[PDB]
């Protein structure tokens, strides 16, 4: 038959927000635990704490989503991303998409006020 | 032995009272650690001792005392 | 000293250039079997092709991968080539016409031959890849397995001769080539020689493996040249074993009558002519065997590892043990044990 | 010539000492196996020098061609842990190593003598300051070499030993299968 | 200093000379991406040694006894006339004993790698 | 310290207009000729056979054109290859793989872009998943047009690369330094 | 007989004071046997006596079988543990 | 959307009266409107500078000697962005062709050894003089000339002496040029630095490995150069680009060893013996440690008290210790619970 792969979870839409909260915290634990494996697979310059910080920021972004269906989709996609990272299916190039700040300073001029944005036609 | 756990859980943010770590202190009640923060501290503990902890037991942990009781 | 140096230079040049032109011959012969031409452009009639490949490779950068024992990866192909070429020191092109006239020449052939598995064995260890280790393990298993077959046939032949001197073994075939009473052994020896050189259809390691091109996948530059040269040199040398064990070496036909017509006394002219006839006989036998290697490459698909291990240990080896029984029995029945 | 060619035996001895030390001190056990192969080539050199080139070829055929190949095969397939030579681990052995070296070497040279006095026993060991005189005679008309004579005695005078060796080889087949294969 | 020894010295010299020419003439520009092991263009994770089949071990281990068996016949073929009929009988007995071991190896299927997964042949039965 | 002045010439001809005159010039010309002859005659490409262009590449090795008559042999391993031929659409998912294979080639090395997809994106230029020309990923020596280029067009491109090889200064370039 | 004696003694000391890996123990066994055979073959030459060479041949065959069995034992030991410790025995 | 992080504004006026309007958002298909010539662009620093320039679509003219060596540069820009010219310092016309259309000329041409065709004076004084004359004749808006740290006219080193001479001749010819002195530069595949320390057979010092400098990341030098390129308030200023914290050579070797997990071999030799060796080795055709580099081994970095620094470019150099593991990764050498866990797995099968 056609069997599932490493760290594959069948898609199940949780009927309750608490039963989803359990699964979500388990996924967060999985990510935090895989951080050192990630740093080894993807030959990263930065530290393991930086990876774990990034993971926290990712999970933080959806801290206030209310609709159960949306949380279900966010969870299923987050698990897909975990499976992609832990199996080394990603290359370094796509993994480093998650760490834009880790790259060096892009230049002297990142405008913040109106006048600087207006001088670069970005007002 | 427990002093190692206190050292692991002392070096974390969001807590302004390092001396508030009493052997029976609850993370969500005393430290004001988030659910995510609780997962982080549990992972830090199990990494410091090198031991893997299963899902049910990890989730049921809620305080320093339970951490030592399992340690 | 001077004569020794001249003779060694002549023999070495002939062997190295024969190896160089065998690669061109394989390309051309495969091509015409496949209704194409093959190299006809680098040099006249494509006669400089091998030298172009050699110069190109000699100017190519050597890469040492990061997890690699660089010394072992640069010396393994070197030792395989060195043993492969050392094997030529005992091949005679006429009675006693050899670089090394050893009473233990057959034993020398077998011992230097048994030094031939270390390239495959060490090449996989050269890196730190498990793909590489498994592939090297399989190739080594195939090599020693068919080494048993070749050694058995050697011993079966020595049963007729009772000598380890290669010239003597050739000389006893003036009555009949040993391929005539032992024709199935000719077939088996050729099959095993193809397997022992890891040639198609016995080319698991290079063409169905985890690494794209065998355990030479990581080799560039002169190490690659060493492996390639060692392979073709072993093709010709194992064919020379076939020739002197079963094909009568440098023997063609009795030219006593023709020589007595042509010449009236010994001269350098008669000596040169006899040397040419002997060497041409051995050379034409080598040519037929090289052509057969290429022809078998042209005709067949590959075995798997399991298939070839089964072929060696369940089909060929039991037959060879039965032959171990039947040959001395025939010598006993007819009172034909060979003297020393 | 003469200077080098006279001390070929002594060079083989010195190389053997060095090769053994390198076997024991190798970081990677595969490198240790390679130095073992080197020691066997040196032993073949010595055997050729004393007139036993047939045993040189046999040693190359069997100990390098078969036994060393099996060694490498096994270390490739298997997960081996090894520690490196270090003072922390091995300087504690130096006193016992020195006493054992002296005692074992001296006794291994003395077991060959027939003199009652112990010092004479040891002294005879270093007592070959003389050349052997090689002489000819004409009583051997056959072309009998070492291999032929071995075959002659092994198959007739000592045939029983050959058949018992056949049993030993049978063991070398049946035993490995018994403990490396899981039946049914 | 006959041709044998000179030839044997000469071969490694030529190998080393070709190696030296390649070192002297080719460029040498290592860098991290070039230094990676080539595995189809991707990167794989470092793994514990693969679990292997017992037949892999058994071919190499059984090579040694069979090789010794074969090589023990060298004294016989070098002495066949001298030992003629007595030694012929002895060598037959020796061969038969070794063939019994070959029989054991063949009947135990010792070098066969069995494909662990096999098609299911159970009938489909319904409890009506 | 000591040297305080220069005698450098002012109209020294450029490498594309310089011609041998001094028999050291002639020696270096002969050496470069030998090296370039070997590079042309032993032309070993690694195939990045992505798509339909690869079919035409297969036909270059088929009996009608018989690439190996010129000394061309295709190699599985980049370690044994001098030429990369990008023959097919390069997708974003594939771009790091192509860069990785290119980086593992030992030097000297050259790249042939074959077909519109590899050249600039071709029929899929406006796709969300397609690299718009393989020269965003690797340096390219020769571009072969067509969708696909015919076998003869690909052979023509190989001849252009061989012309570039034949005109390379190697020891003459070092002599200029 | 010097080369054989030195090889045997040094191989024995390497076996005894081995604290590094188990392969060194296997190698030291093989090389002790080699040293014994060298001593024997020199005496065989000096006596012009075939008995020493016969025993040396038998020693070679037995060393082969002993190697095969020792490595089978090592593999059977590996099968349960998956690794060999630097005290692996 | 991308941005023009190098540009302060969208409309720009060069000192030569050319109006440049930047088009697009700042990515590969955008153009800044600037044209730059980078002498020595195929080298270690030049390739980074060319990458940064071509990234935002400023037209880059690259004069080159050997064709195969510049090919990688083409990848850094869109179609028409990187343009190659054949150039040689003894062909004045080729220098003129190289600088003729540019708004910016930066010269990175230097060599750490002498050749049969170019001694230190020919490459650092005469070549700098000729490039500067072409610049001044064509009235180029911006000229950035790169020298080394410790460039001083009466120096014991011929390198430093000819570099100081080149600075003086440049200032004499083009009075509005910007002179940049970098400290030793480390980075991916650097020259006579980290990469040498990670794969040398033996590092041989004639001064115990006591010389000090402030090593600087090459990326930071290129970023500083781009900032100097685009702000016209750096006209006629001197820049000393050096790293944050001072190091000894022995210290750097120690860090390399610790990150490598491999011990680097150091030998100390007498200066006479080692200078003789380097002079002898100059006979081969490939680059090799110079007698003048042995001379410089006795000179420690000396920062000008009055020179603009990274601070004036609003830039903060990275730290060598934090970068070394990344920079040297390809050359890295490589129980109780493991045994118990191993027991549960299968190791041999049918
Ligand atoms: C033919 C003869 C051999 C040719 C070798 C040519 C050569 O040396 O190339 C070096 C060259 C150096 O490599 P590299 O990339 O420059 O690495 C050096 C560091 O990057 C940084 O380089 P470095 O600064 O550390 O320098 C290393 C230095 C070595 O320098 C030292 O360490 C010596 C320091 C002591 C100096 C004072 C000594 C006393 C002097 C007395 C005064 C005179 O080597 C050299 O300087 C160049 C070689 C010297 C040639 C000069 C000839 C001039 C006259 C013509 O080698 C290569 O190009 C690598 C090729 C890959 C080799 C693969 C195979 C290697 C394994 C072979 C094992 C063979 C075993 C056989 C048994
Ligand atoms: C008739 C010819 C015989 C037929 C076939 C044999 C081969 C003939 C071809 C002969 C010469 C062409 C090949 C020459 C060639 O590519 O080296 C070019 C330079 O180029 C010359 O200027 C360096 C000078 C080249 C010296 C030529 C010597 C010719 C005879 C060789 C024996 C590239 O090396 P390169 O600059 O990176 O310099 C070196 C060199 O590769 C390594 O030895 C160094 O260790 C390494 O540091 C590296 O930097
Ligand atoms: C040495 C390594 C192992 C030796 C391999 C033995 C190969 C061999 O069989 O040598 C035999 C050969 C002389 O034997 P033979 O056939 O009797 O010559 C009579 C010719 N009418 O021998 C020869 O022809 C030449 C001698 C080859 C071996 C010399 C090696 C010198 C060993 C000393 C090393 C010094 C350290
Ligand atoms: C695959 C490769 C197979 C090619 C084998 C070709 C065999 C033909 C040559 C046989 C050579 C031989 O061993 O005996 C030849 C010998 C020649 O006789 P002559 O030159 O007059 O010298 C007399 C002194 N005996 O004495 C003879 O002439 C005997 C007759 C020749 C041997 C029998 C030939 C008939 C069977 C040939 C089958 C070959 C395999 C197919
Ligand atoms: C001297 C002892 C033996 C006496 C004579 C030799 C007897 C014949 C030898 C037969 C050749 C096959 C066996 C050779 C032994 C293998 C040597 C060896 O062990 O090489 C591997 C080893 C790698 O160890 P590695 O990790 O690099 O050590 C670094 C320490 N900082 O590398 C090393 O340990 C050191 C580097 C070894 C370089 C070997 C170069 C010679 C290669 C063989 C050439 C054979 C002759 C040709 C006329
Ligand atoms: C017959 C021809 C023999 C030619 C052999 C000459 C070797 C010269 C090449 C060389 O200089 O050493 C290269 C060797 C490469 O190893 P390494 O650079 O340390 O690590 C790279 C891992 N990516 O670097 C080394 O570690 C040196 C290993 C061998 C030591 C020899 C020292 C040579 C010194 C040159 C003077
Ligand atoms: C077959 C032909 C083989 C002969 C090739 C002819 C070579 C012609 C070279 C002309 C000599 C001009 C010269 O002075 O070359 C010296 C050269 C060093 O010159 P340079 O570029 O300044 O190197 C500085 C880097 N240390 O150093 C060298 O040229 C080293 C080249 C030695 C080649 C020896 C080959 C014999
Ligand atoms: N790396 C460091 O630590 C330091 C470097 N510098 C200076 O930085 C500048 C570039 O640095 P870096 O990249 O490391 O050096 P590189 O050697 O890598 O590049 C130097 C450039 O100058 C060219 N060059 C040298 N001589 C000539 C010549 N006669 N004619 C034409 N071009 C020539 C080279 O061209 P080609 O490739 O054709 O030879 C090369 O492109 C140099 O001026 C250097 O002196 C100073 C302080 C620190
Ligand atoms: C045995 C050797 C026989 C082969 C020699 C004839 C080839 C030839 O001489 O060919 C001519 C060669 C160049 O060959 P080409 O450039 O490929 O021209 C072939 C024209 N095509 C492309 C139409 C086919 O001229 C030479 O420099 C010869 C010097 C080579 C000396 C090395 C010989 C090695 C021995
Ligand atoms: C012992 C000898 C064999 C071993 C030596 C190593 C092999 C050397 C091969 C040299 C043959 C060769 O190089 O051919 C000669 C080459 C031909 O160049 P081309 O025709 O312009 O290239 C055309 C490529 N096309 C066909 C694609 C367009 O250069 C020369 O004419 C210069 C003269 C070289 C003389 C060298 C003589 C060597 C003796
Ligand atoms: S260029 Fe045309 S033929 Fe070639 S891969 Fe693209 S679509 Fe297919």
């Amino acid at each position: 038959a056609i069997i599932a792969t490493a760290f594959a979870e069948t898609v199940k839409f949780s009927g309750s927000k608490q039963e989803l909260q359990k699964r979500t915290l388990a996924l967060y634990r999985q990510f935090l635990r895989g951080a050192p494996t990630f740093a080894d697979l993807y030959e990263v310059q930065f530290s393991i704490p930086t990876i774990r910080t990034k993971i926290r920021q990712e999970f933080e972004r959806h801290r206030f989503v209310d609709d159960l269906s949306i949380q279900n989709v966010l969870y299923a996609k987050g698990h897909m991303e975990y499976q992609e990272c832990i199996n080394f299916w990603k290359q370094q190039a796509q993994f480093l998409k998650y760490f834009p700040e880790e790259d060096d300073i892009q230049g002297r001029h990142q405008p913040s006020n109106f006048v600087d944005k207006f001088l670069k036609n970005r007002a | 032995a427990e002093k190692r756990i206190a050292a692991v859980l002392e070096s974390f943010d969001k807590i302004s009272n390092p001396a508030a770590i009493t052997p029976t202190a609850s993370f969500a009640k005393d430290l004001n650690l988030d659910s995510l923060d609780t997962v982080e501290v549990v992972v830090a503990i199990e990494e410091e001792f090198g031991i893997e902890i299963p899902d049910k037991e990890a989730d049921e942990i809620k305080s320093v005392n339970q951490a030592v009781e399992y340690i | 000293m001077i004569i020794n140096i001249v003779e060694i230079l002549i023999f070495l040049v002939c062997v190295l250039f024969s190896v160089a032109y065998l690669t061109v011959a394989e390309r051309k012969t495969l091509a015409y079997m496949q209704r194409r031409l093959g190299p006809n452009f680098v040099g006249y009639y494509g006669l400089l092709q091998a030298f172009a490949d050699a110069v190109k490779l000699l100017l190519k950068e050597i890469v040492l991968p990061k997890e690699s024992n660089y010394i072992i990866l640069v010396i393994s192909p070197l030792i395989t080539l060195i043993t492969a070429l050392i094997g030529w020191v005992v091949i005679p092109l006429g009675p006693g016409i050899t670089l090394g006239e050893l009473n233990l020449g057959i034993l020398f052939s077998l011992a230097i031959g048994s030094l031939g598995v270390f390239g495959s064995l060490l090449s996989g260890w050269s890196s730190n890849s498990k793909y590489s280790l498994l592939g090297s393990i399989r190739s080594t298993a195939q090599l020693i397995s068919y080494e048993l077959i070749l050694t058995s046939i050697f011993i079966i032949i020595i049963m007729f001769v009772s000598s380890l001197n290669i010239t003597t073994i050739i000389e006893t075939q003036r009555v009949v080539w040993y391929c005539i009473p032992l024709l199935p052994l000719l077939l088996i020896f050729f099959i095993a020689s193809v397997a022992e050189t890891a040639r198609p259809p016995f080319d698991l390691t290079e063409s169905e493996s985890e690494l794209v091109a065998g355990y030479f996948t990581e080799y560039s530059g002169s190490p690659f040249v060493f492996f390639f040269l060692a392979e073709y040199s072993n093709i010709i040398l194992i064919s020379a074993f076939n020739g002197y064990l079963l094909l009568g070496g440098y023997l063609s036909f009795n030219y006593s009558y023709l020589f007595n017509i042509l010449f009236n006394d010994y001269s350098y002219v008669s000596f040169l002519f006899e040397g040419l006839i002997n060497s041409s006989a051995y050379a034409i036998k080598l040519v037929f065997l090289m052509f057969s290697f290429i022809w078998v490459r042209a005709a067949f698909p590959r075995f798997t590892y399991d298939n070839l291990i089964n072929f060696c240990w369940i089909i060929l080896l039991p037959l060879l043990f039965g032959i171990f029984l039947i040959i001395p029995s025939t010598l006993y029945i007819f009172d034909s044990f060979p003297t020393l | 010539m003469m200077y080098l060619t006279y001390y070929f035996i002594e060079i083989t001895i010195f190389l053997a000492i060095l090769c053994t030390i390198f076997i024991i001190s190798a970081k990677n056990p595969m490198v240790s196996i390679l130095y073992m192969i080197a020691l066997f080539v040196i032993a073949a050199m010595y055997l050729y020098l004393i007139g036993l080139g047939i045993f040189s070829l046999l040693y190359i055929m069997i100990y390098i061609g078969a036994i060393a190949v099996l060694f490498l095969f096994i270390i490739t397939l298997l997960d081996i842990n090894s520690t490196e030579l270090s003072v922390k681990s091995n300087i504690r052995d130096l006193p016992l190593v020195l006493i054992s070296l002296i005692v074992l070497t001296i006794s291994g040279l003395m077991i060959y003598s027939n003199d009652s006095i112990l010092i004479n026993k040891l002294l005879e060991a270093f007592g070959n300051d003389y050349n052997t005189i090689i002489t000819q005679d004409w009583f051997n008309i056959e072309n009998t070499t070492l291999l032929t004579t071995i075959g002659n005695v092994l198959l007739t005078n000592n045939a029983f030993i050959l058949l018992v060796l056949a049993i030993v080889l049978l063991l070398g087949i049946i035993g490995p299968i018994s403990i490396t294969m899981k039946h049914k | 200093m006959n041709t044998f020894i000179i030839f044997i010295i000469l071969i490694p010299i030529v190998g080393f000379a070709l190696l030296a020419v390649n070192i002297l003439l080719a460029v040498y520009k290592p860098y991290n991406e070039k230094l990676g092991a080539f595995e189809c263009g991707l990167t794989s994770f470092n793994q514990t040694r693969l679990a292997f089949n017992a037949a892999f071990i058994l071919v190499a281990i059984l090579f040694l006894p069979f090789d010794l068996e074969i090589s023990t016949l060298l004294p016989y073929v070098m002495s066949i006339y001298l030992v003629s009929n007595y030694g012929f009988t002895i060598v037959l007995l020796f061969l038969l004993i070794l063939i019994i071991g070959f029989v054991y190896e063949i009947n135990t299927n010792a070098l066969k790698i069995n494909k662990h997964n096999k098609p299911n042949t159970d009938s489909l039965i319904y409890k009506l | 310290p000591r040297v305080s002045s220069s005698s450098m010439p002012t109209d020294f001809p450029l490498p594309s207009q310089q011609k041998p005159n001094s028999a050291v010039d002639y020696t270096l010309t002969t050496l470069d000729a030998v090296a370039n002859w070997a590079r042309q005659g032993s032309f070993w490409p690694v195939t990045f056979g992505l798509a339909c262009c690869a079919v035409e590449m297969m036909h270059v090795s088929a009996p009608r054109y018989d690439q190996d008559r010129l000394g061309i042999i295709f190699r599985a391993s980049p370690r044994q290859s001098d030429i990369m031929i990008v023959a097919g659409t390069l997708t974003n998912k594939m771009a790091p793989v192509l860069r990785q294979v290119y980086d593992q080639m030992p030097e000297p090395r050259w790249v042939i872009s074959m077909g519109s997809c590899a050249n600039g994106g071709g029929y899929y230029h406006f796709s969300y998943s397609v690299v718009r020309g393989c020269d965003r990923i690797v340096p390219v020596d020769v571009y072969v047009p067509g969708c696909p280029p015919t076998s003869e067009a690909l052979m023509y491109g190989v001849f252009q690369l061989q012309r570039k090889m034949r005109n390379t200064k190697i020891t003459r370039m070092w002599y200029r330094k | 007989m010097f080369i054989g004696t030195i090889i045997l003694v040094l191989s024995f000391l390497g076996f005894v004071f081995n604290r590094r890996n188990i392969i060194l123990a296997f190698i030291c066994l093989e090389t002790m046997l080699l040293g014994i055979n060298l001593i024997l073959l020199r005496n065989s030459v000096l006596f012009d006596d075939i008995s020493g060479s016969l025993f040396a041949i038998v020693i070679i065959i037995l060393a082969g079988v002993e190697s095969a069995i020792g490595l089978s034992l090592l593999v059977s030991y590996y099968r349960l543990r998956g690794v060999i410790n630097s005290y692996g025995i | 959307m991308n941005s023009f992080e190098n540009l302060a504004q969208d409309v720009n006026i060069t000192r030569s009266g050319k109006t440049l309007i930047a088009k697009g958002t700042g990515g590969r298909s955008s153009r800044t409107g600037y044209t730059a010539t980078v002498f020595g662009a195929n080298g270690f620093l030049g390739s980074y500078l060319t990458a940064k320039l071509a990234k935002h679509g400023t037209t880059v003219v690259v004069p080159y000697r050997e064709e195969m060596a510049k090919r990688h540069l083409k990848v850094t820009g869109d179609l028409g962005v990187v343009n190659f010219l054949e150039m040689d310092l003894r062909n004045l016309e080729s220098i003129d062709e190289a600088v003729r259309h540019s708004d910016i000329v930066v010269n990175l041409i230097g060599r750490e050894y002498e050749t049969k065709n170019f001694n230190y004076y020919d490459v650092h004084v005469e070549g700098a003089r000729r490039i500067a004359e072409a610049v001044k004749k064509h009235n180029i808006a911006r000229y950035i000339h790169v020298s080394a740290f410790n460039a001083e006219i009466d120096s014991p080193s011929e390198f430093n002496h000819t570099k100081g001479l080149g600075e003086q001749v440049t200032k004499d010819i083009v009075p509005w040029a910007t002179i940049v002195r970098p400290a030793p530069m480390f980075g991916r595949e650097d020259k006579w630095f980290l990469d040498r320390m990670a794969r040398s057979p033996c590092l041989v010092s004639a001064n115990k490995f006591q010389e000090t400098s402030n090593p600087v990341h090459v990326i930071d030098v290129a970023a500083a150069l781009e900032r100097i390129c685009f702000d016209d308030s750096t006209v006629a200023q001197t820049f000393e680009l050096y790293g944050p914290q001072k190091f000894t050579q022995k210290q750097i070797i120690d860090m390399v060893s610790e990150t490598l997990r491999k011990e680097v071999r150091h030998i100390e030799l007498p200066k006479a013996l080692y200078q003789a060796y380097t002079k002898a080795t100059q006979a081969i055709w490939w680059p090799t440690y110079s007698p003048d580099q042995v001379e410089r081994q006795f000179l420690s970095q000396k920062i000008d008290p009055s020179a603009k620094t990274f601070n004036d470019l609003d830039l903060t150099p990275m730290e060598l210790p934090d970068l070394m593991f990344k920079l040297i990764r390809p050359y890295r050498v490589n129980v109780s619970q493991l045994e118990n866990k191993e027991k549960t797995f299968v190791h041999i099968l049918d």
